């Protein structure tokens, strides 16, 4: 914070701050564009969605607005901090306490402001040419922004999409490679030459539609496969290839389908690229993706959480994720209730409480 | 690892007074004469003795660079920044002693020096020897003691000698009438370091013994001769301009002239 | 890049008295009539073939080299080959100050790579649009008598072969004109960024 | 500038600054008044 | 100690060292850049965030500041660590004890003083050209360095970033000789090369626009796969292959790919590359993250916050990793309560002490 | 892109009296001047077909450029490729008005790519549905004298066989036309997009 004024001028307070520009164009074509950039953050968000959460507070978070439920609210809100690496909250408060209005304000068109002492002032929802300036220099501060960790910026997140912005365009453009070559090809099964007597010589138009009607009518087909073709002077028949057949960049896009599912750090059985046997039988990689990258990031925006919105009450309020009856867990959940249970040495209340429950 | 040739390192900085400034410049404040009170009389006006005229001297705090191209067995780095840290302490000597008006610290020998004797505050006070090669050859090291006690017993305090190492020479082959050496009698003690009860700087950007050289200085240096600087050292580590040479870029800023004109005595080779 | 000779030869110092003796002299028909200054016009067709296709001057006539960025960081090969005493490496800016340097570079002469080779790792900057330009006197000795007595039987080799035939007609010698340049050419096998 | 980058302008002219000195001299009024005055009278003389 | 005095003079007292020229840029290339340098920082530095500790100090720790939280702390604080080798906590002290401020300062813009006796005296933050010189010439000493272990230097850390310099640049530029072998190539699926009757001869625009619209109507696409093609005198059809296809720097790569993977320490079944299945069952490739890479750095944080935060308090505080609760580690909670549980010889008191439990 | 000639050669700084010399007519006859026509009409058709082949130009006539859409966003290699002070950039307008600019663009001489690079890191703009014309003045020297002489060879070597054979009559020389011509041609290797 004493340090907070000297970075401050150097950006230029009260100004806007942007970032990256071409945001907007890796949602287009990496999470608009390809079925794996698009089926990994869809996987997540509609995962951190689902788990509950513990505290009032959380009937705002049931029922946040309009049209948009509570699952709903986290797909957005997780949604923009995987595609951009930041979140945003903004809180409408009719009531003075507990706001009963949330609305995820997407992260393309908001702006930073640093103001005076490198904590920000100002946030721009900037729609068209139209700015709104919200003011962060007040005590309940509207707007919640959760940053991915970003080590050189000082203002955004990081947006694990653009670390994997490399392996979108080979997987977006080695897709795109197989369809152009099945939309502009030539192989023919074939040539009938005529050069004739000359070093060249056109056929006539009465001898041309003779050889179509041979053509058409005796020889192609999967009826006529194989007709003995018989060949006078001059004509002959040289059949083409089509040298590389199958597997046009085949491994280069299955290793870059890869690597987008390793930024966001969805496990490749979860999400259904091929590859070799890493985790076993799902039990695993269901439970390994809930504990890389599932419940360190919902812990995470539900601290924010827990932060902004008791700026609106009085007491602060606890907010993290319940990790208990959320059935991905459910081998961590026979493991410590097994271990505990045969631990016959230990009195019966001495477990409930390790295993959580009510002592009686 | 990679050698070098090894310079003298003594350079004044170690008696003279160092000052940490960070503007442009350091304004040191004296007054130029006293307060002229006189006993009153019984019966007179007695009005407006007198009021000592201050005087600003201005340590201008110039700046010192040095740009050298750095164009596995040994690391540039590490040797470069050893060498031009080196260079940095040893040119900084040369400005403290005899460096002019110019971009540079205005050493001590340049100040306009007047005998002593009919001593004015704009200068420094010198003390001569005799003949004009050398010491008197009657008398030695009479020149050496009256530059002792020709300064003021306030400064002789803490005082100290500044030469370079042939006027020392010159000065331990001073002998007797029997050749056994005023300074240090042996063939066996070497330096003692305590010339009449005060130190000796072998400062080698002194001048050697001329027909007028001003080769031996003494004094309190701490009010005599302020060093105003800037304790660090700037490193660019340059990795433009040049692809094949790296060419660092190393400076410090310094400056510095003399505070108090009374404090530094000098020794003329002359009559 | 431009690299265009400040001078030309005078073509008095060309050898179209001796050209006439390579010509026809000691077996003949005479000394015979050859347009004398036509003869001096194969002669420069020959040497401007030598030139190219050796990179060597062979005259020492005066060069400019004006280009705007350096290649590498100091090293700077000049193209056209035997070299001696960089006349000037004035620095001219996007108006035309012109200011020239005299130090900081220390020619490295030598038959196959010349260079300007600065010295430590700090050659003489650009200023932005101001090309830099340097002039130099690159070939061998001021008369024809200072050559290399085999790359000038190579001019004369060639040179009465545009004088005895006119037009691109047909006609295999062990040192021809073709052997006699090929240890005078220049050997590189860099495609590469440097 | 927009295309004098390429010509001229190789460095911006920077705003040349300038220091304007407040003298900041001394308003003195020393009225005076009479011993006889400030004794005598029933108003506060002193503190008007 | 009295080598340090010694080591001062020859570096220069009072002048800021910077160190690493390129740290600045191998995060940007290592870290924005490629996903295997994401994931790793990624995976590691939220796996310190979610282990708990064990002690009001404590207090501080888990509310640090307003917008940076005690999870959202220690990802910036271990994501400084991983990537330049070097943490920096900034204490405002208000109050005399447990300053209730910290903030990760970054390691780009901060620069160490050696001062007088080689042990530190001055840090510097710069950006722009604006500095800060925070002192370190008094007791509380504003900020907790923590190095990692560099052996050649004496004032930063080795950033394993640094040791995986080559194969970051292996990767990058591996997986961007993809992209533009994708986005520069051009492979046509054949050639009708025209002769003439010369060797050389054009063919006439009336002519041409005749070829190009039976070549665009009854050749190319998936639909006219196969026509017969009739070639007349001068006309021929060469066709053109792709001769490498897949596999351009594939393993190359992947080698590149496993070796980051390799330096910050993580496993290669817990990012997501491909390779030798070393670890069997994540059961142990978990275990082996939480105990080689994870805990290890995590107990010498937290042994720098233990002695810093301690100079704010009287007494003296412990602050250690929990070993317990952390659920990679079950696998040495089974094995080791399934030993002694069943080791019936000693009574119940006697095993309660051994397990770590309140005794009764 | 269109690249006419503003003027053409004057026709009397070719060196017809001293391509007379090359082909052995006569000396000393009375009419001398029966071929004056035709000489001339084969070296205009002999540079030509160097001027094609090299990609140079040979007489420094003025050029006229008018093309509409930069090539790249910022360089233009010009094709003529020996230039010297590039006259005008008149950007036109959609239609009728042409105001010459400035513009901050610089010229950057070289014989292999004569750039125009600006120096704003974007050349002006142009006017959507209008050309940008260059007039520049591209060439070795004004006169014959000041060409490169193995170039003014090959011309001599070629215009002399335009004489001696009228129709394509089929008839290996070290350096024939081809290979004086050859350090002159245009060497390139971008098939690519930039």
């Amino acid at each position: 914070s004493v340090t907070g004024r000297i970075v401050a001028m150097a950006s230029g307070a009260g100004r806007p701050v942007w970032g990256p520009r071409d945001t907007v164009s890796l949602m287009r074509t990496g999470f608009a564009g390809n079925p794996v950039g698009f089926r990994s953050v869809k996987l997540i968000a509609e995962a951190t969605a689902a788990v509950p959460l513990i505290c009032p507070v959380l009937d705002l978070l049931r029922r946040p607005n309009a049209g948009q439920g509570r699952a709903e609210l986290f797909e957005a809100l997780i949604g923009q901090i995987l595609l951009s690496g930041n979140g945003y909250l903004e809180a409408v408060c009719p009531e003075p306490g507990v706001p009963r209005e949330l609305h995820v304000l997407r992260s393309d068109r908001m702006a930073v402001v640093p103001g005076a002492d490198g904590w920000p002032v100002g946030y721009d929802y900037t729609v068209g040419g139209r700015k709104h300036r919200f003011d962060m220099t007040g005590h309940p501060d509207p707007i919640c922004h959760i940053k991915s960790f970003h080590p050189t910026d000082d203002h955004y997140g990081l947006s694990p999409m653009q670390a994997a912005a490399v392996a979108l365009d080979v997987h977006n453009a080695a897709s795109a490679w197989s369809k152009a070559l099945l939309d502009n090809a030539a192989r023919p099964s074939g040539a009938i030459i005529y050069k004739g007597a000359d070093g060249q010589g056109v056929l006539a138009p009465e001898q041309y539609e003779r050889l179509i009607f041979e053509m058409e009518t005796h020889h192609q087909g999967a009826r006529n496969a194989g007709r003995p073709m018989l060949l006078e002077g001059g004509l002959d028949w040289k059949p083409m290839g089509f040298s590389p057949s199958d597997m046009e960049f085949h491994e280069t896009k299955a290793a870059a389908a890869r690597e987008i599912a390793l930024a966001f750090g969805v496990p490749p059985m979860l999400i259904g690229i091929p590859g070799d046997a890493t985790y076993a039988n799902y039990a695993e990689a269901n439970r390994a993706f809930y504990r890389l990258t599932v419940l360190p990031l919902l812990t995470r925006v539900s601290a924010a959480l827990a932060w902004w919105l008791s700026g609106y009450l009085g007491a602060q309020i606890e907010l993290k994720p319940d990790l208990d009856q959320v059935p991905a867990l459910a081998v961590e959940r026979d493991q410590l209730w097994a271990r505990i249970g045969a631990a016959g040495f230990l009195s019966n209340s001495e477990k409930r409480v390790l295993l959580g429950l009510p002592p009686t | 690892t990679i050698r070098g040739v090894l310079r003298s390192t003594a350079s004044l900085r170690q008696i003279a007074s160092v000052v940490n400034v960070e503007a442009t410049s350091f304004d040191v404040l004296v007054d130029k004469t006293d307060m002229g009170s006189g006993w009153a009389s019984e019966t007179a006006a007695l009005s407006e003795t007198a009021t000592p005229q201050i005087d600003r001297i201005t340590i201008p705090l110039h700046e010192l660079a040095a740009m050298p191209k750095a164009s596995s067995a040994f690391d540039i780095e590490t040797w470069l920044a050893n060498r031009i840290a080196d260079k940095f302490a040893r040119a900084e000597a040369a400005a403290f002693i005899s460096g002019d008006g110019v971009d540079k610290p205005t050493g001590f020998l340049t100040k306009t020096k007047v005998a002593n004797g009919a001593w004015a505050w704009g200068s420094l006070g010198y003390v001569a020897t005799g003949a004009a090669g050398d010491f008197a050859a009657v008398n030695a090291s009479d020149a050496v003691v009256d530059l002792v006690y020709a300064l003021g017993a306030e400064y002789r305090a803490n005082a100290s000698f500044v030469m370079n190492s042939k006027t020392a020479g010159a000065v331990r082959k001073m002998k007797d009438a029997d050749g056994r050496f005023l300074w240090a009698d042996s063939l066996a003690a070497g330096e003692p370091a305590r010339l009449m009860g005060y130190p000796v700087l072998i400062a080698e950007d002194m001048p050697d013994i001329a027909a007028n050289a001003y080769a031996i200085a003494f004094g309190d240096f701490g009010n005599g001769y302020t060093i105003a600087e800037r304790p660090d050292l700037r490193v660019l580590r340059d990795p433009f301009s040049a692809k094949p040479h790296v060419l660092f870029y190393a400076s410090k800023r310094v400056g510095g002239d003399v505070s108090d004109f009374a404090a530094i005595k000098l020794l003329k080779f002359a009559a | 890049m431009m690299l265009n000779e400040v001078t030309a030869v005078p073509g008095t110092a060309l050898p179209v008295a001796e050209f006439r003796d390579h010509l026809r002299l000691g077996t003949g028909f005479a000394d015979l009539g050859a347009e004398d200054a036509a003869l001096l016009s194969y002669l420069r067709a020959a040497i401007a073939a030598i030139e190219g296709r050796t990179a060597k001057a062979l005259i020492s006539r005066g060069f400019r080299l004006a280009l705007t960025a350096w290649r590498w960081g100091d090293m700077q090969t000049l193209p056209i080959a035997p070299v001696a005493t960089v006349t000037a490496l004035r620095l001219v800016d996007a108006a035309g100050v012109e200011t020239p340097v005299a130090a900081g570079w220390r020619l490295v002469p030598d038959m196959a790579r010349p260079r300007i080779e600065a010295l430590g790792a700090m050659l003489p900057m650009i200023p932005t649009g101001g090309r830099v330009e340097i002039d130099f006197t690159a070939g061998f000795g001021a008369s024809w008598s200072a050559l290399p007595v085999d790359l000038a039987q190579a001019v004369f080799l060639l040179a009465a072969q545009y004088y005895e035939l006119r037009h691109d007609g047909a006609a295999a010698m062990p040192f021809g004109v073709m052997a006699l340049i090929e240890r005078w050419r220049t050997v590189r096998v860099l495609g590469g960024r440097p | 500038g927009w295309a004098s980058e390429t010509a001229a302008l190789s460095e911006t002219a920077t705003p040349q600054i300038d220091r304007i000195t407040i003298p900041l001299h001394e308003l003195a009024a020393m009225p005076k008044a009479s011993q006889r005055l400030l004794d005598d009278s029933a108003f506060d003389i002193e503190t008007w």
